């Protein structure tokens, strides 16, 4: 698994791969690792599939109730606090959850990393999963807050591609969503990394690439 | 068990009519999920009629290949002839068993031609091993490596008796690629060698790289 | 219970043309010690249902108590013979008990067979049930019962449950079951069923250390549940090579 | 695995299934489990495949050496002594459960050898994962002084019991009959298992369907 | 397993069950736990089958070496000039098995070649070399043995080689195996000095029968070997079932 | 002393699913095994949930039976309380929550949900033991899954074939399911005896059988 | 952990490592010299792992290769050197293992510029780029992304600088001192870099 | 520990050794393993001392409750009107101990208060409530019990409550403890139906004596309780040594 998100001048880019594994066997290549928490908050899934799915859907329910009760939109910080408290309550039980919560609210664009150990870290750039070190290195090497939407999407795609290239746990399709003031757009619904390799690393397609 | 997951990889042998094919993935893993190489061939030529595919722990692959090359070269220089594929297969079994209690962590296959000298007839020859040298002589296909179950399914479903060289190539390549697409720790390229008594065709497949 | 201490070995139950024939040797062992040699291992639940067990005797007695009182309460509420619980009902109940105990990691260390007649149309025994009197021990004849009306269920420690025409537990799952899958047939007479069961029990006596040759046979038929008179099974060796003296073989080498 | 043997009139009959497993997967569907030791001595093997292959090969070649050096008919007792001593030397870590049978000056003999080195002279026996099923059949139906045809039928029935009731067994039934003057290895003898459903047409991939990156042709001689 | 030895007035009798099991499964119904070492020297095996078998094979080899080394040079005995049979058939008669298998050899008897006991190894010597072998490797070997035999010095003798490689000579009876614990007091109560052949045979047979009745690890058939100064008799008993009035 | 009793056992078997445009195929073998012995040759692994939805499972038979019966109970209760039958998607979410309720003492069951939704789309959901689930066009759970899933990938997706096939239909799909299960039976010791092939399409649920090898 | 990085091009090979000597929680030195083992004849062995094992294995390899070259009055081929190294490591793997990771580089007329990647299990393959240590996770993707054939030495050094900045910024051990070995144009040069 | 029960023609006899040991150390030389539950209901204790003691205390309390609940209201039996001695002194005579301790009470006899068995709890009921208690906590409790008693329904009875909380009724004899394994076949061979009081006493005494001879965990003295329809007799035997002709 490789998920990532970063702020830039037009909002937040969120990109993920789509592989699911059972041990070393590939259970699926079409799983959806970006979960809409509400109209303005997206969640990414890394780690246990059931844990991420269940607790992000549970957070969605909590936030729906909150926003009905108080007639206002929850903040990303509050959503992340709720999730981190819920997960910390299960410490030692063995939950495997790596989650990035990104969204827009009245305080602007926000991004938090929440893991099963209760960690809750505000930031502007995160990556989770087995492939996250590769995505980190690519992003840090080529990250500028003043990138336009096209550049930001291209960078996210390239980072996901390199992660899936080096990490056996990541692969399938790259999805790149864009979060903005009025919700989010799916710039790249799903693009097989197969084409990405023969587009970036070996466009000649005349012999096997050598690492 | 996990030792075999350290590197990953797999090998596959198949026979047609007067032809035989051997294929492998090209990945060198490390720590079960890090790909460090994409040109690490598991296929080794002992002589023109004898190939061996060695999957498993890469250090043991290289070590066993060197031992086998030493033994084959000595045998052939002493005898002044090419080693018969069956003699080589039995020798490989004996070498693996000689380490019965501290074995090489390898999953070999042997693919080649058994020559029946009258004119000469070339009978495809296939054998799969376990790490202590138990042997499985077969006529259709052999598999080994962490991808063994997927290769077994693909071969049982798709193998076709008495295919010509092109049909053999398409079949073995499809079996290998489909099997690899379901493995997290194998793939990153495929080499396919199709053997005939007259020529060897070496192909690299445009495979998945994730 | 943390593990078996006093155990019974194996039970065999098969459908034949007049109902169920279930068998078990009357033995309960304390490890390799054959402490109890006259133990009942097949219990009557009601006039149409029996319970056999292998494994721990204390757990089996507990389950037998549960079912005894369940049948009593069933009879307490009965207004017509159709109200009596079927063998299928008791099999479901036992499978449920086992499943619940598995989920607590507190299983009964038994394999259970629940067998009987799944219909009320073959007789009027359940019209006036006698718990403490038996009239079978009059000169009527057995009715052939369609196999579909007969029930033989199995429950193991993990709650695995299924039904079949013949069920075995313990070592009978290897020795008896092989011969049954080869040789059982529908609508067997009491003679043929008894002969096949006896062949299975003879093999078990020769090959299962926990088994004995003192066999209790129970029948569930149109006349109800009948306990046959326990009998000793005659088991003779099937080769003179066994009985040949060792001194008549060569004195040299590994001759033994 | 299911291997079994019995003694009949002036003959020993061995039988085996042909499945080899690697975990829950069938690795070889037609592996041979009956091993030629000498013209009058065969053996059937269950346990670890590599151990069986190499132990039976070593035994066969040492027996031939002994026969050449003494110019006498090999004895089944010699195979028992050699095999049991080897297996005992390895304290059961050489997992070889072997049914050894043959005919010599002491008549037809059959031994059940166990990986720890024990042996037992028997009129019949079965070994392997299916040995309980085969032993059920043999105990039910064995008799002294059976004819060779009756013995063959019984051995086949016992192996089939193992094949159909034990997941570790399967494939065909192989049989060998060992008399004083020769043996008869029948492989397969039964063939009770075949693929039932076949697709109406075998999938033939059109030429050029697989994408390739590079190709080189290298001729030979 | 049950193995017994009893010394009686004119010899020593060895008896055994025949069951070999691996857990609850009976791998061998009728093993042969009483093995001839020399023409007048037998051993009853208990414990792990592989261990006792390989030990006994080694001991047989050692006994051949000793015997041939005991042979003196020359000729001897240029002048020296050197009981009620058990009704085995009636012991083995059962109503439901009468001529069901007519061909059945349940008895054998042979005479000693070394009539004067000129070279046969002493029972004590063979027993002690066995004890030595077991003791030297008692970190791995687990088997208990009973040696019975006749030599011209000490006459009929019993030696128990216990687990861990200790040796004790018995002058009345010896018992070993998981089944003998059950017949311990029965044998103690019924044994007397200078028993006849008939009394000893009946007693040893009943001991094995009771042990088989009570011990799941024992069963099969009963093999009885009787060792006298001039001959050895062996019997097989297949009527093993025990009938209680109550 | 006594060792702690383990509450799990794999009873073996395979379940295979394959969607079409207007149909779904769910097939399962019927062997019930315990270690290397056969409890029974006929233990169906597919239960009907609704007129348009069935469930097939592999794993511990006691768990599968309890879970199928619990799901049937919950669905009948839903029908009584809410006056309508739940769609396949509703049942999928419900099964997810049921499985996750035992996240820490899981059911030993791998379950495929098969059905056709209101739009007459063939639907498949496949699950892990703790409630993770995903929608798929073909899936397989049980001992034979790692043998069968590559074959169905090759036939259905054709990702590694330049000359593709786009003529899919119910008869060919059923033939592919039968070939896949037979090929699995060839190699997986726990799959065999007999297979039940369920087909759901416009009319409803139809059942047929195919004989597998007995060894 | 010891971060090792190697990059080979058509006309060069470059190796790089952190310059830290670690004893538990303290840095013994910020200018460690126990990682690079220059070997006569345009060859270089770079090692990571425990300092003791590094010193033992590296000096053993260097001395044996020098012995070979003095006895045969010739330079060992780079490939021969790599496989001799791998075989010795594999010999000791099952007897008394050297827990060391290796990058092997060199030039010779037969094969040009060569880079071999070998791990502590003696798994080896020739590569165009490679890394060892925990920092490999953070430099490998950069190596992949910015590498191409026909890269110049200056371009490769810029790639290495990218790697060093990423290690300083994102790696838990903030490594900022590095040493590089550059082989090209029949000369071996040493550089030190601080980020 | 050895505990035995034997049913004879006119009653049931319970016997026991008296040794309690902590490893090889004998913490109590003469414990009391046969305990009165009711005037006509005794239990023989085996297993861990604390377990059997606390179980029996609980059972005695339960038996008092049952007995007082069994009392029917009113008056009954307004008209109803309701063997060779054991020479215990001669059993206990030893040459070297004659008047060495004159004051020694080795016997006691008492008559039942509930002559008609109007309210005494059934032996089976008490045994089964005990089985229930043991089974409910059979993860922790390790003790085997023999119940012997007389009630007007089933007369003299023996119930074995085995380890793990199973119950079996015995109609001839019951044995438990590490020492009984040795006398298993001796008792099986010597027992017959409808024994006299004298025969039963001699047999049970000899069984305990043989078990003490063979089992290190058994020893001390022998306590014998005889339960009839009208009275209970208790004996202590201190002549326990076993003399073998051989
Ligand atoms: O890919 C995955 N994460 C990515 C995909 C989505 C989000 C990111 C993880 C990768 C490993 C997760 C480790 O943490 C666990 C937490 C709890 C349980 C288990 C593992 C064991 C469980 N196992 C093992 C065998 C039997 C079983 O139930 C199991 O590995 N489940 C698979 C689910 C795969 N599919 C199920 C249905 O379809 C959708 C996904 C799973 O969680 N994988
Ligand atoms: O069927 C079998 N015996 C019969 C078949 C013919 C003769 C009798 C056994 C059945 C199970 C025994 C497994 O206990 C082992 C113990 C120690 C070592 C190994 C196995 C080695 C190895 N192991 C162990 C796990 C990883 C691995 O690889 C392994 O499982 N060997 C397989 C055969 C391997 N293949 C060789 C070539 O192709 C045919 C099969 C094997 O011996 N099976
Ligand atoms: O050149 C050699 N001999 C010279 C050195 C002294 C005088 C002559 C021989 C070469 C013979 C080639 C035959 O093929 C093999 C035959 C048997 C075994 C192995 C290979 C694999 C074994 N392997 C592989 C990795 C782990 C392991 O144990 C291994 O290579 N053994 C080394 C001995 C190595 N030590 C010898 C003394 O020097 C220090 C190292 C070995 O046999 N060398």
């Amino acid at each position: 698994t490789t998920t990532l998100a970063f702020k830039f001048k037009d909002g937040i880019i969120v990109a993920v791969d789509s592989r699911a594994s059972m041990g070393s066997f590939i259970s699926s290549q079409n799983v959806e690792k970006i979960i809409e928490i509400n109209k303005n908050i997206l969640g990414t899934m890394a780690g246990g599939a059931a844990d991420c799915l269940y607790w992000e859907k549970y957070l969605g329910k909590i936030i729906k109730i909150y926003e009905l009760r108080n007639n206002e939109k929850i903040s990303v910080r509050a959503a992340s606090t709720i999730l981190s408290n819920i997960l910390y309550q299960y410490k030692g039980y063995g939950l495997c959850c790596g989650i990035i919560l990104s969204g827009y609210d009245h305080t602007g664009f926000n991004m938090f990393y929440v893991d099963d150990s209760g960690k809750k870290v505000e930031g502007n750039l995160f990556s989770c999963g087995s492939g996250s070190t590769y995505a980190y290195s690519i992003l840090d090497s080529a990250y500028d807050y003043n990138l336009n939407l096209d550049q930001a999407v291209e960078l996210a795609r390239n980072a996901i591609y390199h992660a899936t290239f080096r990490d056996g746990g990541s692969g399938g399709k790259v999805r790149v969503f864009h979060i903005h003031k009025n919700g989010y757009d799916k710039i790249i619904e799903g693009e097989d990394v197969f084409d990405l390799h023969y587009h970036y690393t070996n466009p000649e397609q005349k012999d096997q690439y050598v690492m | 068990g996990s030792i075999y997951n350290y590197n990953g990889g797999c090998v596959l042998g198949m026979s047609g009519s007067n032809c035989v094919a051997i294929a492998c993935d090209l990945r060198l893993g490390a720590n079960t999920f890090t790909t460090v190489s994409t040109k690490f061939s598991k296929i080794f030529k002992m002589n023109n009629n004898v190939y061996v595919g060695l999957s498993g722990l890469a250090t043991d692959i290289q070590t066993l290949y060197e031992i086998l090359r030493y033994r084959v070269n000595l045998y052939e220089v002493r005898q002044d002839a090419e080693m018969d594929v069956e003699c080589f297969a039995n020798m490989l079994s004996s070498i693996l068993y000689s380490n019965r209690f501290s074995p090489y962590f390898v999953n070999p296959i042997v693919v080649g031609f058994k020559l029946k000298h009258y004119k000469v007839n070339y009978e495809p020859y296939l054998t799969a091993y376990d790490l202590i040298g138990a042997k499985c002589e077969t006529r259709d296909f052999v598999v080994n490596g962490v991808t063994s179950e997927q290769l077994f399914g693909m071969c049982e479903s798709l193998y076709v008796k008495d295919q010509d060289e092109n049909g053999l190539f398409e079949t073995i390549s499809q079996c290998l690629l489909s099997a690899l697409d379901r493995d997290c720790i194998s793939g990153w390229g495929a080499e396919v060698l199709v053997l005939t008594p007259e020529k060897i065709i070496k192909k690299k497949l445009k495979a998945r790289m994730d | 219970t943390l593990g078996p201490v006093v155990t019974g070995t194996s039970v065999i139950a098969i459908k034949y043309k007049h109902g169920i024939m279930i068998a078990a040797d009357r033995k309960a062992s304390y490890g390799s010690y054959a402490k109890f040699q006259n133990v009942e291992r097949i219990f009557k639940i009601n006039n149409k249902t029996v319970m056999g067990f292998s494994g721990e005797l204390a757990d089996a007695q507990y389950l037998h108590e549960l079912l005894t009182r369940k049948n009593i309460n069933n009879l307490s509420e009965k207004k017509r013979k159709e109200d009596m619980y079927t063998p299928q009902h008791y099999h479901s109940y036992v499978s449920r008990v086992f499943y619940v105990r598995k989920n607590r990691i507190d299983p009964l260390f038994n394999n259970i067979i629940i067998a009987g007649i799944n219909s009320q149309k073959y007789d009027n025994n359940d019209d006036n049930v006698l718990l403490y009197t038996n009239k079978n021990n009059n000169n009527e004849e057995y009715k052939e019962i369609h196999k579909d009306d007969l029930y033989i269920g199995f429950v193991d420690m993990h709650g695995t449950n299924f039904c079949d025409d013949y069920i075995t537990t313990g070592y009978a799952r290897y020795f008896a079951l092989t011969l049954l899958r080869d040789h059982y047939k529908d609508n067997m007479t009491e003679e043929e069923a008894r002969i096949l069961i006896n062949e299975c029990l003879r093999i078990l006596y020769f090959r299962d250390a926990t088994s004995s040759n003192f066999i209790q046979i129970v029948k569930v038929t149109s006349k109800g549940v009948e306990y046959e008179e326990p009998y000793i099974l005659p088991c003779v060796l099937n080769s003179a090579d066994y009985v040949y003296p060792s001194t008549l073989l060569p004195p040299a080498g590994c001759m033994w | 695995t299911t291997i079994c043997g019995l003694v009949c009139q002036n003959a020993v009959i061995l039988g085996a299934d042909t499945r080899a497993t690697e975990g829950p997967i069938v690795a070889d569907k037609n592996c041979s489990k009956l091993h030629y030791i000498s013209k009058n001595i065969w053996c059937a093997g269950a346990g670890v495949a590599g151990d069986l292959e190499h132990t039976t090969l070593w035994l066969q070649h040492n027996v031939e050496l002994h026969r050449l050096n003494t110019n006498t008919q090999p004895r089944v007792s010699m195979c028992v002594s050699r095999l049991t001593q080897e297996l005992f030397k390895y304290q059961g870590y050489k997992v070889c459960a072997i049914v050894l049978g043959g005919v010599d000056v002491n008549g037809p003999q059959l031994y059940g050898i166990h990986p720890h080195g024990s042996s037992c002279l028997l009129p019949f026996t079965a070994l392997g994962s299916g040995s309980l099923n085969a032993m059920a059949v043999l105990e039910a139906k064995y008799r002294d002084n059976m004819t060779i045809e009756e013995g063959k039928n019984l051995v086949c029935e016992a192996i089939c019991a193992g094949i159909f009731n034990d997941l570790g067994s399967g494939g065909n039934v192989d049989i060998c009959v060992i008399t004083k003057d020769s043996y008869q290895h029948i492989r397969p003898y039964k063939e009770p298992n075949m693929r039932l459903y076949h697709l109406p047409h075998p999938t033939i991939y059109p030429k050029g369907t697989t994408p390739i990156l590079s190709e080189k042709i290298e001729y030979i001689k | 397993t049950t193995i017994i030895g009893i010394i009686y007035d004119n010899g020593v009798m060895l008896a055994c069950d025949s069951r070999t099991s691996s857990g609850t499964f009976i791998s061998n119904k009728c093993s042969r736990k009483i093995n001839r070492i020399n023409e007048n020297l037998y051993v009853c095996r208990s414990g792990a089958s592989a261990h006792s078998q390989k030990i006994i094979e080694i001991i047989k080899h050692y006994c051949v070496s000793m015997k041939n080394e005991n042979r003196k040079k020359g000729r001897f005995h240029e002048g020296e000039t050197i009981d009620e049979e058990i009704d085995i058939d009636s012991i083995n008669y059962l109503d439901y098995n009468n001529n069901n298998d007519n061909n059945l050899v349940t008895k054998n008897k042979y005479f000693y070649e070394d009539k004067f006991n000129d070279y046969n190894p002493l029972v004590e010597n063979v027993a002690h070399i066995t004890k030595k072998i077991i003791y030297t490797n008692n970190n791995f070997l687990s088997c208990a043995l009973i040696f019975g035999g006749y030599d011209k010095i000490k006459k009929q003798q019993l030696y128990a080689v216990n687990l861990n490689g200790s040796i004790i000579e018995k002058h009345d009876f010896a018992v070993s195996g998981s089944g003998s614990i059950y017949i311990q007091s029965y044998l103690q109560d019924k044994y007397k000095k200078f028993m006849t052949k008939k009394e000893c045979f009946n007693l040893i047979l009943n001991c094995v029968k009771y042990a088989m009745h009570n011990d799941n690890s024992s069963g099969g058939l009963i093999r009885i070997v009787n060792i006298t100064k001039s001959f050895v008799e062996e019997f097989t008993v297949v009527n093993t079932q025990m009938n209680f009035q109550y | 002393g006594f060792k702690r009793w383990y509450p799990y056992i794999d009873n073996g078997g395979t379940v295979i699913g394959l969607t079409g445009k207007d149909y779904v195929i769910l097939a399962a073998d019927t062997r019930l095994s315990l270690s290397y012995s056969i409890y029974t040759r006929f233990c169906p692994k597919i239960s009907k949930l609704t007129d348009k939805c069935i469930i097939g499972s592999s794993g511990m038979q006691s768990d599968i039976k309890t879970l199928h019966s619990l799901l049937q109970k919950k669905i009948q209760l839903f029908v009584l309380e809410h006056s309508h039958y739940p769609d396949i998607h509703v049942i999928a979410r419900l099964l997810c929550v049921i499985l996750y309720s035992r996240r820490f003492f899981p059911y030993y069951a791998f379950n495929i949900l098969a059905g056709v939704d209101e739009n007459n789309k063939g639907v498949l959901y496949n699950y892990d033991s703790v409630g993770s689930y995903c929608e798929a066009t073909h899936s397989c759970v049980g001992s034979g899954s790692q043998l069968i899933l590559p074959i169905l990938d090759n036939r259905v997706e054709q990702k590694n074939q330049l000359i593709k096939n786009t003529n899919f239909n119910l008869g060919d799909d059923i033939n592919f399911v039968k070939d896949a299960i037979t090929s699995a039976t060839e190699r997986d010791i726990y799959t065999g005896d007999k297979t039940l092939i369920y087909v759901i399409d416009k009319m409803g649920i139809n059942v047929n059988t195919l004989d597998l090898k007995q060894d | 952990m010891d971060t090792l990085i190697g990059l080979r091009g058509n006309n060069f090979v470059v190796l790089a490592a952190d310059t830290y000597s670690i004893n538990s929680i303290i840095k013994l030195k910020n200018d460690d010299n126990t990682k690079f083992y220059d070997i006569h004849g345009n060859k270089c062995l770079l090692l990571g792992g425990s300092i003791g094992d590094r010193l033992q294995f590296g000096e053993f390899i260097r001395k044996n290769v020098h012995l070979y070259q003095y006895q045969n009055n010739t330079d060992m081929f780079v490939k021969s050197f790599a496989f001799f190294t791998r075989k010795n490591l594999a010999y000791y793997l099952r007897r008394n293992p050297f827990e060391v990771n290796c990058l092997i580089a060199g030039y010779d007329k037969k094969d040009g510029y060569q880079l071999y990647w070998c791990d502590y299990l003696s798994n080896m393959d020739s590569v165009n780029k490679g890394a060892h240590g925990y920092g490999a996770y953070l430099v490998s993707a950069i190596l992949d992304k910015y590498y191409h054939e026909n890269l110049t030495v200056d371009e490769a050094l810029d790639i290495f600088k990218l790697c060093f900045e990423e290690l300083k910024k994102r790696f838990l051990l903030t490594q900022i001192n590095y040493e590089l070995r550059i082989m090209y144009d029949n000369k071996v040069e040493t550089q030190y870099v601080t980020v």
